[PDB]
RNA sequence: GAAGGCGGCUCUCUGGUCUGUAACUGACGCUGAGGCUCGAAAGCGUGGGGAGCAAACAGGAUUAGAUACCCUGGUAGUCCACGCCGUAAACGAUGAGUGCUAAGUGUUGGAGGGUUUCCGCCCUUCAGUGCUGCAGCAAACGCAUUAAGCACUCCGCCUGGGGAGUACGACCGCAAGGUUGAAACUCAAAGGAAUUGACGGGGGCCCGCACAAGCGGUGGAGCAUGUGGUUUAAUUCGAAGCAACG
């Protein structure tokens, strides 16, 4: 807004990982605030990483993080009558948000039948540094490169 | 065929920058632009796009052969400490700077302003 | 420099201005219709020249169109000599001459003096050029020893707006056109300055889910409902951008 920057509300760790960053994953895939649903499909997509690799669904899930989370993204900015995208470094904060935007939305676009399936192949590929949300940050940052003469802005 | 001391022109314009790496005699060694780069439109004018074409000079210069140069600036372009910066930093020693910008003593007539 | 205007350097010819002195003449001065001379830029004629720029023109863009703005080229012209043209917001939009009426402060070219070793610093004074500012003037804006103040001489010019700087005539000009210059008819305004708003593809600074960041929607489907249109004997009346239409 106009003001200046405003508060931001912290959120309290998961019950069972301890992590604020599941609870943040919950309610990104939260709908209507149905939580309980969302916390159940998240806790059963973990365990079915927990399931298909040996390693702990957090550890997963933030090497999904690491590879899906942008650097560099492209704010489109109005110079005179010429529009041009402009390349910025992504605040730790909004990195976040967009990993885990990204990664549910591309679960949530995946084909399997149920969500927590969906989003655990999603997780898995990510920390695998493929599927669709490692290609969209590799999208973002093909932009970032592509306007990077623009930096001076 | 292999060189020590040279001249980097840079012809740097509101629209383009040539950086052009002659022996101290004038024989060009080699060249690049931000045009040459794939730069078009506004990038070509940008000071980022005078980095990458001055490193690109650079490196075929100091392949052919080419320790120190001297830098002579032309134009008015922006992309000129953008330049020589990425002349320093791919290698060549810039001894030495100069500003070779043409300065008619009157002499001949301009164009006419823009939008009139 | 009278004005137009005059900007590299050199030499030849040449005009004017200003400051001293007080030797000279002894009002010989000012203005000045008609006349004559000069007179930016464009333009015209003859003959040269022609880099850059650039009417016209060509192409490419833009656009609804774009005989333009923008981009790429480009002829005349822009330059020279001679000769025409004699018009400009040819403006300080303020004729010339003369005298008088606070100051303050820059700067240009001199002159004198008091210091200063010289430089220089101070005072005075003359002629320009600027800014600020009394009295006075002004509709106001503002001018104010460079008057738009106070006075006198001469010249030019004005008498509501349009028609119209047009028509006819006349003079000038190669021509373009210039000078002089109406009338019929028509309106009750036109106009100058300033004030309050409103507006601006003016500026500055601010606020609002206004934008930006997200979530979820509508517009696609069936249905409910309101409206329009149409139909009807009637389809009662009102509501119509925001701010009418569960
Ligand atoms: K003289
Ligand atoms: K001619
Ligand atoms: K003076
Ligand atoms: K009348
Ligand atoms: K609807
Ligand atoms: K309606
Ligand atoms: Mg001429
Ligand atoms: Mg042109
Ligand atoms: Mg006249
Ligand atoms: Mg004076
Ligand atoms: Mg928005
Ligand atoms: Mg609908």
């Amino acid at each position: 807004p106009r003001k200046g920057p405003v508060a931001k509300r912290d959120v309290l760790p998961d019950p069972i990982y301890n992590s604020k960053l599941v609870t943040r994953l919950i309610n990104r895939v939260m709908v209507d605030g149905k939580r309980g649903i969302a916390a159940n499909i998240i806790y059963n997509s973990f365990d079915i990483i927990k399931e298909s690799t040996g390693n702990d669904p957090l550890e997963v899930f933030e090497q999904a993080m690491k590879n899906v989370m942008p650097v560099l993204e492209v704010k489109a900015r109005r110079v005179g009558g010429s529009n041009y995208q402009v390349p910025v470094e992504v605040r730790p904060e909004r990195r976040t948000t967009l990993g885990l935007r990204w990664v549910v939305n591309y679960a949530r676009l995946r084909g399997e039948h149920t969500m927590e399936e969906r989003l655990a192949k999603e997780i898995m590929d990510a920390a695998n540094n493929t599927g669709a949300s490692v290609k969209k940050r590799e999208d973002t940052h093909k932009m970032a490169d592509a306007n990077r003469a623009f930096a001076h802005y | 065929k292999n060189i020590e001391s040279g001249v980097a022109h840079i012809h740097s314009t509101f629209n383009n920058t040539i950086v052009m790496i002659t022996d101290t005699h004038g024989n060009a060694l080699a060249w690049s632009s931000a045009g040459s780069l794939g730069f078009k439109g506004s990038k070509k004018s940008t000071p980022f796009a005078a980095q990458m074409a001055a490193e690109a000079a650079t490196k075929v210069a100091m392949e052919h052969g080419l320790k120190t140069v001297d830098v002579t600036v032309k134009g008015p372009g922006s992309g000129r400490e953008a330049a020589i910066r990425s002349l320093q930093a791919t290698g060549l020693e810039v001894t030495a700077i100069r500003d070779v910008t043409p300065v008619p003593h009157n002499g001949c007539r301009p164009p006419k302003r823009r939008r009139v």
